[PDB]
C-alpha cells in the first residue's frame, strides 16, 4: 500500500 | 503572480487512508481509492458524494480515468487491476498477471490502454477491450513508483526506488533513454508535463526536479517540503499561474512558482501526510488527500 510508510 | 488557494469543501467517507485522488478529464467527477479498498466518486465543484464502487480485496494504492470520463482503472494489493464503469459501478475487467502489488496504473490519451507498474519491478501495458496484457516490460530492478503517458501515448515513463526514470516506446518496448542526475535518491514519483516536453520527478530525499526529456537534462528543482518515505504525487498546475503542487510529510500541500522555483503558497488543513494532490483540468482547484490519522479528501480554490 502506497498508504504504508517505506521500510 | 501567486495563488490564492482556499479551502472550500472537506469530503469525508473513507474508513481508511487515502491514496490517490484525480478529476475526471471532463471536469465533472473526482475519484479517490484507499486502503479501506473502495473507490469512491464525489463532484468536483461541490465536494458532493455521488457513489462507491467495490470489488478489490485488498487496498488500493492508485486510480486512473478514461479520456471519455466514463471509465476508471485501480490498482491494488491483491495483485491485481480492474476496470470499471463508472456511471454503473461495475467491474468489466480484471486484469491480472503482475505477481506483487500493483502500484500505479493510467490510461493511455486513446483510452485502449492501461499501463501498471508493480512492486514486482515490472511495467506492464494491458488492452482495455480485452484485459489482456499486450507487454510486460523488465523496466526496473526494484519497486515501480509511477506510469504514465505522453500526450499521443507514444511514450511511457516509468520511476523505481532503483533511483532511475526511464522512458520507453509504447510500440516496441524498447526503452530509449535513462534520466539520472548526481545522486541517486529513489525515484517516489514521475509525470510529463501536459505539453510532454518534460518530465516532473520527485525523489525521497526531499526534492522534486523538472526534467527536459529531448536533452535529457534537468532544468529546475524544488524544494522545502517533506517528503523521505511516501510516494506522494505532484502536478503542474497550468489553468492559472504556472504552479508545482505538491503533497508533503509534513501534512501541507506546497504549491511552487515554476519558473523562479519559489513556494508560493502552503495549504493547511489535513491531520495527517498529504498522499496526494490533483490539479482540476480547467478551474483554478486542487483536490488534496491524507493519510490514516485523517482520511479526508479537500478541495481548495484560488483566484
Amino acid at each position: 500500500m502506497r498508504t504504508e510508510p517505506r521500510p | 503572480v501567486k495563488p490564492n488557494y482556499a479551502l472550500k469543501f472537506t469530503l469525508a467517507g473513507h474508513t481508511k487512508a487515502v491514496s490517490s485522488v484525480k478529476f475526471s478529464p471532463n471536469g465533472e467527477w473526482l475519484a479517490s481509492s484507499s486502503a479501506d479498498k473502495l473507490i469512491k466518486i464525489w463532484g468536483a465543484y461541490d465536494g458532493k458524494f455521488e457513489k462507491t464502487i467495490s470489488g478489490h480485496k485488498l487496498g488500493i494504492s492508485d486510480v486512473a480515468w478514461s479520456s471519455d470520463s466514463n471509465l476508471l482503472v485501480s490498482a491494488s494489493d491483491d495483485k491485481t487491476l480492474k476496470i470499471w464503469d463508472v456511471s454503473s459501478g461495475k467491474c468489466l475487467k480484471t486484469l491480472k498477471g503482475h505477481s506483487n502489488y500493483v502500484f500505479c496504473c493510467n490510461f493511455n490519451p486513446q483510452s485502449n490502454l492501461i499501463v501498471s507498474g508493480s512492486f514486482d519491478e515490472s511495467v506492464r501495458i494491458w488492452d482495455v477491450k480485452t484485459g489482456k496484457c499486450l507487454k510486460t516490460l523488465p523496466a526496473h530492478s526494484d519497486p515501480v513508483s509511477a506510469v504514465h503517458f505522453n500526450r499521443d501515448g507514444s511514450l511511457i515513463v516509468s520511476s523505481s526506488y532503483d533511483g532511475l526514470c526511464r522512458i520507453w516506446d509504447t510500440a516496441s518496448g524498447q526503452c530509449l533513454k535513462t534520466l539520472i542526475d548526481d545522486d541517486n535518491p529513489p525515484v517516489s514519483f514521475v509525470k510529463f508535463s501536459p505539453n510532454g516536453k518534460y518530465i516532473l520527478a520527485a525523489t525521497l530525499d526531499n526534492t522534486l526536479k523538472l526534467w527536459d526529456y529531448s536533452k535529457g537534462k534537468c532544468l529546475k528543482t524544488y524544494t522545502g517540503h517533506k517528503n523521505e518515505k511516501y510516494c506522494i504525487f505532484a502536478n503542474f498546475s497550468v489553468t492559472g499561474g504556472k504552479w508545482i503542487v505538491s503533497g508533503s510529510e509534513d501534512n501541507l500541500v506546497y504549491i511552487w512558482n515554476l519558473q523562479t522555483k519559489e513556494i508560493v503558497q502552503k495549504l493547511q488543513g489535513h491531520t495527517d501526510v498529504v498522499i496526494s494532490t490533483a490539479c482540476h483540468p480547467t478551474e483554478n482547484i486542487i483536490a488534496s488527500a491524507a493519510l490514516e490519522n485523517d482520511k479526508t479528501i479537500k478541495l481548495w480554490k484560488s483566484d
